[PDB]
RNA sequence: UUGACUGCGAGACAGACACGUCGAGCAGGUACGAAAGUAGGUCUUAGUGAUCCGGUGGUUCUGUAUGGAAGGGCCAUCGCU
RNA sequence: CUUGUCGGGUAAGUUCCGACCUGCACGAAUGGCGUAACGAUGGCGGCGCUGUCUCCACCCGAGACUCAGUGAAAUUGAAAUCGCUGUGAAGAUGCAGUGUAUCCGCGGCUAGACGGAAAGACCCCGUGAACCUUUACUGUAGCUUUGCACUGGACUUUGA
RNA sequence: UUAAAAACACAGCACUCUGCAAACACGAAAGUGGACGUAUAGGGUGUGACGCCUGCCCGGUGCCGGAAGGUUAAUUGAUGG
RNA sequence: GGGGCUCAAACCACACACCGAAGCUGCGGGUGUCACGGUGACGCGGUAGAGGAGCGUUCUGUAAGCCUGUGAAGGUGAGUUGAGAAGCUUGCUGGAGGUAUCAGAAGUGCGAAUGCUGACAUGAGUAACGACAAUGGGUGUGAAAAACACCCACGCCGAAAGACCAAGGGUUCCUGCGCAACGUUAAUCGACGCAGGGUUAGUCGGUUCCUAAGGCGAGGCUGAAAAGCGUAGUCGAU
RNA sequence: AACCCACUCCCGUUGAAAAGGUAGGGGAUGACUUGUGGAUCGGAGUGAAAGGCUAAUCAAGCUCGGAGAUAGCUGGUUCUC
RNA sequence: GGUCAAGUGAAGAAGCGCAUACGGUGGAUGCCUUGGCAGUCAGAGGCGAUGAAAGACGUGGUAGCCUGCGAAAAGCUUCGGGGAGUCGGCAAACAGACUUUGAUCCGGAGAUCUCUGAAUGGGGGAACCCACCUAGGAUAACCUAGGUAUCUUGUACUGAAUCCAUAGGUGCAAGAGGCGAACCAGGGGAACUGAAACAUCUAAGUACCCUGAGGAAAAGAAAUCAACCGAGAUUCCCUUAGUAGUGGCGAGCGAACGGGGAUUAGCCCUUAAGCUUCAUUGAUUUUAGCGGAACGCUCUGGAAAGUGCGGCCAUAGUGGGUGAUAGCCCCGUACGCGAAAGGAUCUUUGAAGUGAAAUCGAGUAGGACGGAGCACGAGAAACUUUGUCUGAACAUGGGGGGACCAUCCUCCAAGGCUAAAUACUACUGACUGACCGAUAGUGAACCAGUACCGUGAGGGAAAGGCGAAAAGAACCCCGGAGAGGGGAGUGAAAUAGAACCUGAAACCGUAUGCGUACAAGCAGUGGGAGCCUACUUGUUAGGUGACUGCGUACCUUUUGUAUAAUGGGUCAGCGACUUAUAUUCAGUGGCAAGCUUAACCGUAUAGGGUAGGCGUAGCGAAAGCGAGUCUUAAUAGGGCGUU
């Protein structure tokens, strides 16, 4: 904090409380006791902890039906209402869509859909599968899994 | 996450203020002699509820003595030829036939003078 | 006459630690005594100073490319009112 | 030691002046002993003069006091803030016992509130600090000795 | 800005240093003062008008002079291992 | 301890009764440990300190949710619920935001540090109102006059408390209009507020010319660098 | 007398004043007093020498940096069971 | 009913206490934001003698200040954009005007650009004073436009002691000078502190001062390491490893070899890569802009974006603000187009220059003395460097391999140039935040490095919020033609009235109820009469509290405090166990004789990367041997270890 380079007064005979400089924490503007530095939030996480905590959460939407298995899932250009129309049929609203790979037309629609989400076999985070309704999967990108979580 | 302190700490010296209400002076509207008097109450309050019970058998045994000896016996011998012959009525409830209820009092006493006591 | 021996050491006493004290028995070599045996200093309890550093005598150790050497380690010992 | 002893000065003199010598512990350029003039310099004694004093009295102005206007300060845990004799972190408005006492101002005085003011300056402590001294220790500027360099020729004495 | 003095200065006195590019002082140095001076001058030290005077000690510690001998640095490198 | 106490209310023996603690018992609750399968048992004063379990504050996810102008946060009362930190429901005020639950992250909880900043008390309507030259009437103006203006008197300075240069200040100078604040009181007055105006040089003082102490200093000499000294020169009034 | 100074008493000490005032006091042609301009400063300057003075600061000025020096010492340390 | 006596004792408050209700002062809290803080991704990394950074003074229809400009002075000329309002802000009014014949506004290129400042014609107290020369123009007491500092380099002329020619002197050109937060390479270089004292040592070659360069700099192509096998310039990151060493062997300091990565590159002294500056060949960006979809009804309300009902748009759906909460109201957003003219970058091919030191390196390598650097403090002390003094060989030669010798191995010094990976941000743009939200965040949200303080260097504040919209209160009355109020009006609301959101506490008042003038002390609490209020009319709730039993504040520090021991006048706001990196133990998880990656790649929290670290074996000082091993003459004993 600027400034407060000196004693504002002497050491003793002034009947004043002991000060060695304005810019004491314990004065109005002085500076923080502790304060903060841009630091890295940032854990380590086993490779193997990860995949076990995929395993587990997988199985789990099995057992409470949030899962939900297709052959295949691709649209045609890109436009909001097809795919709104497509997944209307399915009867899903609050979805997160997985595939094997994310096809450019597939992406383009839904960037602007309120709850739904395309994602990756590879990008699908614990947080996100979680987090949505549902999950749609295709068959292969299943068998993807199986490969990535043996 | 700064956290500021007004409303929490505004509401924790009102609660010690309502309690002080109805002292005197700066007992009643400065929190520093206010929660000093507060805590001094509730230790008073503790230590007489030991002294009230010892303040009421001290004035029934009192009361006791002054109707036994408008009978001609004092609280000691009648205590004694209470227990003598049967009766366990509390000091309490014979006080207040001592003053409420003077020709049932009268009676025990005599009874209990009949035990030779 | 050299047991004021060399390697140890069951088991203890003391004790914050670092130090301290006693010791049967085994193995080598001895000395006295005919021999059983006794001897790991003195009737006992004081007579003392850590580590570092440097010196001296040994040594199945190490020895900065390799063979040596210097230097280092290990064992014995010297230098503090 | 000591207000040494003797003399003078006073009614009375631990101070003063003159001596004595037993100099605890004077002494000759860190000068010895004298000295006219000089000193807002130290000690003692007189004359004059006096409220310095016995012992204070009266008078005159400026405050203090009252009325109108403006309007501070240090201090302050909270106060329904008496005496005495005990007790007790050992000197009590506040505790015990006891005695006194209607409620509230104003002008005065300072005995107490261990009154206010300044984290005691005396004293001790801190493996505190500054500055000063020296034949404390360890160094250093300066001054000085010698070798080499800048730096040569000749003659002579002389060691190898 | 609690000490005006018996403290400091002083005229006078003495010792000592300095031959001029002076001793000495300020300057990493150039230079500057001393001094546009020159031993009747300049620096340091003590004492402190004037009068009468200033006694004994050179063992200690300084300063000055001496050079025979003893001890003695960098340097050099005989000898031995 | 006091009142008071004498075949005692003193002392020495003996006897019986009673009072007297948060001790013990009774009744109703809460907790710790252990055993058994909710009961039994014995525990539950506490500083330094060790161990266990919680409340509340701000921010992030849950949350493109839910609540909210038919009234959010905040403020101020009342009631009520827990062993506690605390929670909940409502009247009034307020006028636009809040955050259930379970997780995550902390600038996370003040009475003290002769603590820091702002506001306000006590002293107290008390001390003081700044040289003890000195003031008294009349008149005017004005809402208002001890203090302003004028007049009649009285006092004070006069080697100044009168005039004038320099330094320093910078509009304080004059005139209209004003009085909130400033003026240690009031003020119609002012070195105060607003707005206008006001300073005229061949001879006064500077500038220009000259130099002192001293400064700077081409080249130069010196110095790790920055720089020091200095010659020609050119600045510098008192 | 002016002018420079500061010996005594009293007042003042929250002062009219962070060193004054009234009444007395010393020097007053000199080692005098004073205006303007200039030079020397922080282990440095200047000092008729008191450790005095160097901007109300001096047994080593002020300012900003090393720097949040160090503090076996005082003080303080915030919700519940 | 009369007198007397004795007894008893309501009300009457100068003023105080408590409770409640209304105010005042004051500014907390809540909500808010034109201001800050920290990052990521880019940009471009300098400006200046063609006069900088920083300023003084001036400049407008009317006073000041801020912003912009400069005597052509809130502007002049040209291109390019647009498309109807405009004459900048605090900060409004009154005026005068401008214009679809294209204004204001935005971007590129020009013109003008006072005085001071490196300040440069000479001086000077910055914003001032005094000049000279050349060309042109006036006749009076000048005007206009150019020149005139110093140093270095090159060139022309000239010329001292002195013959020659040197020093020197004039004239031309070209360059430099000053400023800037950090980064870089050098010169000089502390102390506090730690070692629980302190000298060696540390702090540390840090702080600080000085000098040069650049957009980066520096270093760079083996007289290098290894170890008898090999590697192959420099720089940066992760490990080896807190190991080997070093050290009053104290406190401490601290490698390399060998691995894993980022980058990829070398070329010359028989004259090269490369780099500059021009001239050309194409491309890409930057300096401004243009288009950009889809909503109605109903209720409450001052006002719908909110309720209820039904639709539509999507490469545009958690943007901003509109009278309360909006994909479809406005500005935007995804996505598409764009440039008269400047800038920059990469790209061809032509020139000029440079690289450049000439020819392979001599006062050099080596040595002696004193220092410095290497992790290494003289130590067995190799290697680099140099203040002083010396001093070789020439490829059958020279350097190194940690004293030294021999043998091997490996390099060729005393001459040069060289990008990338690396460092930093005063500055510009965009985006983001489990950052702040007016005592916080920059000292600075506001006309802040200001006011103020100091001779100076320097130090350094306080101070935000009416309302949706000024609709900012016409008019009446009291008052000094006041201040301030009472009405009336505006507004949804003036107790939102300009010192204006909310409006807490300390503190100060007014009103009502009960208590208080014979009574002794931490002011409370156990008991408790009476009075007042409300309604359920008393086993009730609220307010007071006569009288009475007990009862010497809180914190700190102590063997011990009511202590007459410390601290606090009170209120509100703020104010003290944190963070990073290495570790050990416990709880809780994943894998398991194995576990786990670091830098770094990356389709980026995934996946890859197993270099490394720990474990599966110990003993010994070590060589070494190994379920054993060390000591010892000893398969004896003993220490440590093994199911
Ligand atoms: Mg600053
Ligand atoms: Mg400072
Ligand atoms: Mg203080
Ligand atoms: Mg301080
Ligand atoms: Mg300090
Ligand atoms: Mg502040
Ligand atoms: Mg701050
Ligand atoms: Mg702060
Ligand atoms: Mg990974
Ligand atoms: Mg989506
Ligand atoms: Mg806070
Ligand atoms: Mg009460
Ligand atoms: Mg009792
Ligand atoms: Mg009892
Ligand atoms: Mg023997
Ligand atoms: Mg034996
Ligand atoms: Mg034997
Ligand atoms: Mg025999
Ligand atoms: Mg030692
Ligand atoms: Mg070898
Ligand atoms: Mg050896
Ligand atoms: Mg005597
Ligand atoms: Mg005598
Ligand atoms: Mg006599
Ligand atoms: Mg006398
Ligand atoms: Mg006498
Ligand atoms: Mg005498
Ligand atoms: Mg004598
Ligand atoms: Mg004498
Ligand atoms: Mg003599
Ligand atoms: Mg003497
Ligand atoms: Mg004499
Ligand atoms: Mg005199
Ligand atoms: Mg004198
Ligand atoms: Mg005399
Ligand atoms: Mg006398
Ligand atoms: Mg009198
Ligand atoms: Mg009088
Ligand atoms: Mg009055
Ligand atoms: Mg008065
Ligand atoms: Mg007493
Ligand atoms: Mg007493
Ligand atoms: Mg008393
Ligand atoms: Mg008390
Ligand atoms: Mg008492
Ligand atoms: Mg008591
Ligand atoms: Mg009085
Ligand atoms: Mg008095
Ligand atoms: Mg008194
Ligand atoms: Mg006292
Ligand atoms: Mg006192
Ligand atoms: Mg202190
Ligand atoms: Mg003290
Ligand atoms: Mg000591
Ligand atoms: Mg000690
Ligand atoms: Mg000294
Ligand atoms: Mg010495
Ligand atoms: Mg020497
Ligand atoms: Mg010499
Ligand atoms: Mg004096
Ligand atoms: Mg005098
Ligand atoms: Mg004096
Ligand atoms: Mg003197
Ligand atoms: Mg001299
Ligand atoms: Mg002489
Ligand atoms: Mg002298
Ligand atoms: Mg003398
Ligand atoms: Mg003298
Ligand atoms: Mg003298
Ligand atoms: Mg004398
Ligand atoms: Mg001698
Ligand atoms: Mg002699
Ligand atoms: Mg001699
Ligand atoms: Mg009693
Ligand atoms: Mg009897
Ligand atoms: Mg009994
Ligand atoms: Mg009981
Ligand atoms: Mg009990
Ligand atoms: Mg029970
Ligand atoms: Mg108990
Ligand atoms: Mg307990
Ligand atoms: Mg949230
Ligand atoms: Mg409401
Ligand atoms: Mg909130
Ligand atoms: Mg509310
Ligand atoms: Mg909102
Ligand atoms: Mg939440
Ligand atoms: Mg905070
Ligand atoms: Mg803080
Ligand atoms: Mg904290
Ligand atoms: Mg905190
Ligand atoms: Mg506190
Ligand atoms: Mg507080
Ligand atoms: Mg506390
Ligand atoms: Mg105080
Ligand atoms: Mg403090
Ligand atoms: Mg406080
Ligand atoms: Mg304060
Ligand atoms: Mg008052
Ligand atoms: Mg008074
Ligand atoms: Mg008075
Ligand atoms: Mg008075
Ligand atoms: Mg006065
Ligand atoms: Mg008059
Ligand atoms: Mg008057
Ligand atoms: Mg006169
Ligand atoms: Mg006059
Ligand atoms: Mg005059
Ligand atoms: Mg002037
Ligand atoms: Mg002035
Ligand atoms: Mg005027
Ligand atoms: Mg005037
Ligand atoms: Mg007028
Ligand atoms: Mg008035
Ligand atoms: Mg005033
Ligand atoms: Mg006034
Ligand atoms: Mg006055
Ligand atoms: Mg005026
Ligand atoms: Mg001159
Ligand atoms: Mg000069
Ligand atoms: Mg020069
Ligand atoms: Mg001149
Ligand atoms: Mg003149
Ligand atoms: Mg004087
Ligand atoms: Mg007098
Ligand atoms: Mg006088
Ligand atoms: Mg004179
Ligand atoms: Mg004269
Ligand atoms: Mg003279
Ligand atoms: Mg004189
Ligand atoms: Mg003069
Ligand atoms: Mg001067
Ligand atoms: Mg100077
Ligand atoms: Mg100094
Ligand atoms: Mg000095
Ligand atoms: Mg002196
Ligand atoms: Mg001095
Ligand atoms: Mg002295
Ligand atoms: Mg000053
Ligand atoms: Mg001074
Ligand atoms: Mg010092
Ligand atoms: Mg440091
Ligand atoms: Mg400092
Ligand atoms: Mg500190
Ligand atoms: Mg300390
Ligand atoms: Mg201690
Ligand atoms: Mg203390
Ligand atoms: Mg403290
Ligand atoms: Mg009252
Ligand atoms: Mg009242
Ligand atoms: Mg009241
Ligand atoms: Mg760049
Ligand atoms: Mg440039
Ligand atoms: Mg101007
Ligand atoms: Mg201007
Ligand atoms: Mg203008
Ligand atoms: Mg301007
Ligand atoms: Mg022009
Ligand atoms: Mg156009
Ligand atoms: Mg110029
Ligand atoms: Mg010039
Ligand atoms: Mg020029
Ligand atoms: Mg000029
Ligand atoms: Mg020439
Ligand atoms: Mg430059
Ligand atoms: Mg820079
Ligand atoms: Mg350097
Ligand atoms: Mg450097
Ligand atoms: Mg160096
Ligand atoms: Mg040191
Ligand atoms: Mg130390
Ligand atoms: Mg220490
Ligand atoms: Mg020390
Ligand atoms: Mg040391
Ligand atoms: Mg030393
Ligand atoms: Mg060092
Ligand atoms: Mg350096
Ligand atoms: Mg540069
Ligand atoms: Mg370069
Ligand atoms: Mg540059
Ligand atoms: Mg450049
Ligand atoms: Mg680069
Ligand atoms: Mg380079
Ligand atoms: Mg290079
Ligand atoms: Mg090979
Ligand atoms: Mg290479
Ligand atoms: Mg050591
Ligand atoms: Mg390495
Ligand atoms: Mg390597
Ligand atoms: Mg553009
Ligand atoms: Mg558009
Ligand atoms: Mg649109
Ligand atoms: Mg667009
Ligand atoms: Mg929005
Ligand atoms: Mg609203
Ligand atoms: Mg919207
Ligand atoms: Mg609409
Ligand atoms: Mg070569
Ligand atoms: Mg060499
Ligand atoms: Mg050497
Ligand atoms: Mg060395
Ligand atoms: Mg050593
Ligand atoms: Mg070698
Ligand atoms: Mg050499
Ligand atoms: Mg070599
Ligand atoms: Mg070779
Ligand atoms: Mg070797
Ligand atoms: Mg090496
Ligand atoms: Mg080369
Ligand atoms: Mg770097
Ligand atoms: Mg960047
Ligand atoms: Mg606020
Ligand atoms: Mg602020
Ligand atoms: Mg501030
Ligand atoms: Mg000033
Ligand atoms: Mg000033
Ligand atoms: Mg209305
Ligand atoms: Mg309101
Ligand atoms: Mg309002
Ligand atoms: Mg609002
Ligand atoms: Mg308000
Ligand atoms: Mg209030
Ligand atoms: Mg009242
Ligand atoms: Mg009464
Ligand atoms: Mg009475
Ligand atoms: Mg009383
Ligand atoms: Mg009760
Ligand atoms: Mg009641
Ligand atoms: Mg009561
Ligand atoms: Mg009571
Ligand atoms: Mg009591
Ligand atoms: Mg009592
Ligand atoms: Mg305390
Ligand atoms: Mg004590
Ligand atoms: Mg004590
Ligand atoms: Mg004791
Ligand atoms: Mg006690
Ligand atoms: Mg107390
Ligand atoms: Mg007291
Ligand atoms: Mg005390
Ligand atoms: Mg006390
Ligand atoms: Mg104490
Ligand atoms: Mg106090
Ligand atoms: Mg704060
Ligand atoms: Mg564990
Ligand atoms: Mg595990
Ligand atoms: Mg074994
Ligand atoms: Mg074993």
């Amino acid at each position: 904090v600027s400034g407060g380079g000196k004693k504002p007064w002497r050491q003793k005979g002034t009947g004043r409380a002991r000060a060695g400089t304005i810019r004491s924490p314990i004065w109005r503007g002085g500076g923080t006791t502790f304060a903060a530095k841009p630091r890295s939030h940032e854990q380590k996480l086993n490779k193997k902890m990860y995949r076990a905590a995929l395993r587990s959460i997988l199985a789990e939407l099995v057992r409470l039906d949030r899962l939900v298995v297709v052959a295949d899932f691709a649209v045609d250009a890109p436009k909001t209402k097809g795919l709104v129309a497509k997944l209307d049929t399915l009867g899903l609203k609050d979805v997160l869509i997985v595939t094997d790979g994310v096809d450019e037309n597939l992406y383009l629609a839904a960037r602007n859909l309120a709850h739904v989400d395309v994602r990756d076999v590879q990008g699908s985070d614990p947080v996100s599968l979680i987090a949505y309704d549902k999950v749609l999967v295709t068959v292969s990108a299943v068998k993807k899994f199986e490969e990535l979580l043996g | 996450a700064r956290v500021k302190r007004g409303v929490i700490a505004r509401r924790r010296h009102k609660k010690i203020l309502k309690l002080a209400k109805g002292y005197y002076g700066a007992r009643s509207r400065v929190f520093r002699v206010a929660k000093q008097a507060v805590i001094k109450a509730g230790q008073y309050a503790y230590r007489d509820r030991r002294q009230r019970k010892r303040q009421f058998r001290a004035l029934w045994i009192a009361r006791i003595n002054a109707g036994a000896r408008q009978n001609g016996l004092s609280y000691s011998r009648l205590i004694a030829g209470l227990k003598k012959a049967a009766i366990e009525i509390d000091r309490k409830v014979l006080a207040d036939l001592a003053v409420n209820e003077k020709a049932a009092f009268t009676a025990i006493v005599e009874k209990a003078k009949a035990s030779l006591a």
